[PDB]
């Protein structure tokens, strides 16, 4: 078997968006080379709105 | 966020009357009621915001209306027709049904399959999917720059993060996109600062203490570890040891952060040893002159034996020589060393940040700023003081300061880190503004000399880095919300407030009106958040009062504001307003005719005793159509003989309705033309009852003549469209690519965890 | 017609005091010692309510 769990089904796919998400869900699966944790923001702007 | 509109507002109708003949096009906007008398700019913005939000183009929006198609069955087809927009289908049922009632043969197959393959979707070079579809003309105006406004905050990921990477700092973990997010990563941010100034400047007091306490609150936190000598040693305490920690950080900070002691009035062996201390562990820049003064003052009283009557009057130089005359080498204030931060600081660009080194040491020497330190400590031990044969007060205060000295030396890298921590996260405005105006945070003299003598090792452990980092988010959302409210309210003063004269009518005037705005803006949910709300209120006025005077002090600002894409949107619209009002149910002009007095109308459209000109007669029977002004008209008692020869109504802006009716009758008001009281004249509410026309009924004919005896005529909308002319509707819009993924949270690093 | 004098010695034109220098003024009375050589907190006391 190439991979103990698959990184994404193909046929359940419908756009590049659907792919990055289950790539995220199955994350934990795989090997990573950085560990998710809390992000750090260093740049933050509110635009005025309607 | 940013939201996906599927489909394109087409805002489009089609009428055609019983037998076909006639059939056109109308684009239906809604209808705005306009008021005469005040400013109509003002109100055209108040509409814009409700038209963008019918249009959906109010809040950032990016178009797909790429999957709205379908294929035909023919073999060589292969096009995409476009669903959105009017359909090409009821445009052939409308021209079968005109070429019915002319008995000429319907549209054969090579036309219908050209008109029904008007509407395609097709892919331009860059990957982007364009529309063409009917719809009206100011529809695909306000939709279309609406995306041209959006579209300039979309930017690509690699672009988004050239420009943090300079404020990214060292400690954090990269973040590790995924490849797809790389190649086809789009964000939307702002990407314009704004400045705090307007409000730091204007509230210097009450700004300058709500950072210092939000501030103090957290580095209080941090986690530490654990005769004349009878009288230092009586007065050594450690109650208020957390206070006096986070003064010494604020001092080296910020800029110019100036604190004072105030000694006893008999001076002990502790005010010297205070004295001391500070001219020795503080910066230059936290001492003011007057402080400066005090300080050597009380040295000189005590080790000189003299009262502060003699040295009340005497200068910094004077002082300065009569004590080292006596033995004293302590007499100068000394500069800190400005340490450079490692990354540019937040909503600072292209800028380079600073703080001060704590305890006055140089971080290339590792050892004090002055170099004859051990060379004054031995003056000071073999030195007689207070006029006495005794050596007492000299050997004794040789001591603290050698313990002194030896507490900073070996505590000031912790401090220097908490330091570096704490200025990250002020911006570089904040560094150079707050100023200690209100002397709130004054160190006691027996506060000072235990603070130095008992210091104790700062102790930097996970918790409390992790606690930084939890502020560290909460101070850039409030620097952000700051900023956005400092942008609303610059805008409402130059929009609302203007100058004020010496005369009792302008103040009374900017009173009224000031109080009006007030109670608006704090109305339904307050247009001005609570952070600052929470700014203004420091001193102790209520929120509505606290706003009041910042937006008198703002009035005459001189402070450039950039120009959001919101602005621009509404501003757009606004000017379609009052260019385009026939769009929007309302004219500038009416005219009033006899019926007997033939006016040239539009005849386009099929209509009986149409109430539409292509533009209001100059001249009717060789002579200018008069004139006349709504209030002069108002005013009129010779009314009856004015209406006999017809005339213009202007100066006032009408609104009006039409309902276009598919059979044939009289084309007539719902309402008389006038109603005429004692208290002036007024124009009754016009609303149209139009009527396609049959060339051949006598009865209609001969009951337009007769039975109507004056008739209303306005310029013609331009929405309508005669359906002959479809192809002016045929219009162009552009979805980006499908193969593109937006990033909500594009944060480029990780907490250490 | 006539003239009254504007109330507390504002001038609405500028929209502040008449003294273009009242806020060091203030400053100058919360550092200055007063009714003594060392502080009697009398400069503390009096800035804080005058401003």
């Amino acid at each position: 078997k190439l991979f103990e769990t698959s990184p994404f089904d193909p046929l359940t796919i419908k756009n590049n968006q659907d792919v990055v998400d289950k790539l995220y869900a199955t994350q934990s699966s795989s090997i990573q080379e950085v560990v998710p944790t809390k992000t750090f923001a260093t740049e933050l702007q509110f635009g005025v709105t309607s | 966020e940013l939201i996906k509109v599927p489909t394109i507002p087409h805002n489009l109708v089609l009428i055609q009357s019983d037998n076909g003949k006639h059939a056109l096009i109308k684009e239906d906007l809604g209808q705005w009621p306009v008021e005469t008398g005040i400013s109509l700019v003002n109100q055209a913005g108040v509409f814009a915001v409700q038209l963008a939000n019918k249009l959906g183009i109010d809040k950032p929006f990016v178009l797909d209306a790429g999957s709205n198609y379908f294929t035909d069955t023919s073999f060589i087809d292969t096009r995409k027709y476009c669903t959105d927009g009017l359909s090409p289908r009821e445009i052939q049922k409308a021209l079968n049904r005109q070429r019915a009632y002319y008995d000429r043969p319907e549209l054969t197959i090579s036309e219908n399959k050209t008109l029904l393959s008007q509407s395609i979707i097709y892919p331009d070079a860059d990957g982007n999917d364009v529309s063409i579809i009917f719809s009206g003309a100011m529809s695909h105006a306000i939709f279309t720059y609406a995306q041209s406004q959006w579209n300039k905050n979309i930017i690509k990921l690699d672009d988004y993060i050239r420009e943090i990477t300079l404020t990214v700092p060292k400690q954090y973990r990269p973040r590790r996109f995924k490849e797809i997010e790389h190649t086809h990563g789009y964000v939307y941010r702002e990407l314009n600062q704004g400045s705090l100034l307007p409000l730091v400047d204007a509230n210097l007091k009450e700004s300058s203490s709500y950072y210092f306490k939000k501030l103090m609150s957290s580095i209080s936190n941090v986690p530490v570890d654990a005769q004349h000598v009878s009288m230092l040693t009586n007065r050594l305490t450690t109650a208020n040891a957390p206070t006096v920690r986070a003064i010494t950080v604020l001092t080296c900070m910020f800029k110019q952060f100036r604190i004072g002691m105030t000694y006893a009035l008999d001076p002990n062996i502790m005010d010297v040893a205070a004295a001391t201390c500070m001219l020795l562990f503080r910066p230059a820049q936290s001492i003011s002159d007057e402080q400066y003064r005090y300080c050597l003052q009380t040295m000189a009283v005590f080790l000189t034996n003299t009262t502060y009557d003699i040295v009340n009057n005497d200068t910094i130089d004077v002082l300065k020589m009569k004590l080292r005359n006596q033995g004293w080498p302590f007499v100068e204030r000394y500069n800190a060393v400005e340490i450079d931060m490692s990354v540019e600081p937040l909503r600072s660009p292209g800028q380079v940040g600073r703080y001060y080194n704590p305890f006055n040491i140089d971080p290339l020497t590792k050892k004090h700023v002055e170099d004859r330190l051990e060379e004054f400590i031995n003056q000071v031990q073999v030195g007689r003081f207070r006029n006495a044969s005794g050596n007492a007060v000299g050997t004794t205060l040789a001591a603290f300061l050698r313990a002194c000295r030896d507490k900073t030396s070996a505590n000031w890298r912790g401090y220097s880190v908490l330091v570096s921590r704490y200025r990250s996260l002020i911006p570089n405005e904040l560094f150079e503004s707050l100023r200690n105006i209100s002397g709130e945070y004054n160190i006691n003299p027996q506060d000072e000399h235990s603070f130095f003598f008992a210091l104790a090792q700062i102790n930097a452990d996970d918790e409390f880095i992790g606690a930084i980092d939890k502020e560290s988010a909460e101070y850039l959302d409030e620097y952000a919300t700051l900023a956005r409210d400092i942008s609303n309210s610059l805008t409402l003063v130059k929009a609302a407030f203007g100058p004020l004269e010496r005369t009792s009518g302008s103040i009374i005037n900017h009173a009224n009106n000031l109080n009006k705005v007030i109670n608006h803006v704090f109305a339904d949910k307050p247009l001005i958040s609570e952070t600052m709300l929470k700014i203004l209120t420091i001193d102790g006025t209520t929120g509505k009062d606290g706003y009041r005077n910042w937006l008198d002090k703002l009035v005459g600002h001189n402070y450039p504001v950039y120009v959001e894409p919101v602005v621009n949107i509404m501003n757009f619209i606004s000017a379609r307003f009052v260019a385009d009002s026939s769009y929007f149910g309302y004219t500038n002009e009416i005219m009033i005719m006899p019926n007997h007095i033939n006016v040239p109308v539009d005849d386009r459209f099929g209509f009986r005793d149409s109430p539409f000109c292509t533009s209001l007669p100059r001249t009717i029977m060789g002579n200018d159509v008069r004139r006349i002004s709504y209030n002069v008209f108002s005013m009129m008692e010779d009314i009856d003989d004015v209406i006999s020869e017809g005339f213009i109504l202007y100066d006032a802006y009408f609104n009006f309705s039409y309902d276009i009716m598919t059979t044939d009758g009289v084309t007539r008001l719902k309402e008389d033309i006038l109603i005429v009281t004692d208290t002036g004249n007024d124009i009754k509410p016009i609303h149209f009852y139009i009527y396609f026309e049959n060339r051949n009924d006598k009865k209609l004919r001969y009951e337009s003549k007769m039975n109507v005896s004056y008739r209303l005529y306005i310029k013609t909308p331009a929405c309508l469209l005669p359906l002959s002319d479809y192809m002016r509707a045929q219009h162009d819009y552009v979805s980006p690519s499908s193969s593109r993924v937006y990033i909500k949270d594009p944060a480029v690093v990780y907490t250490r965890s």
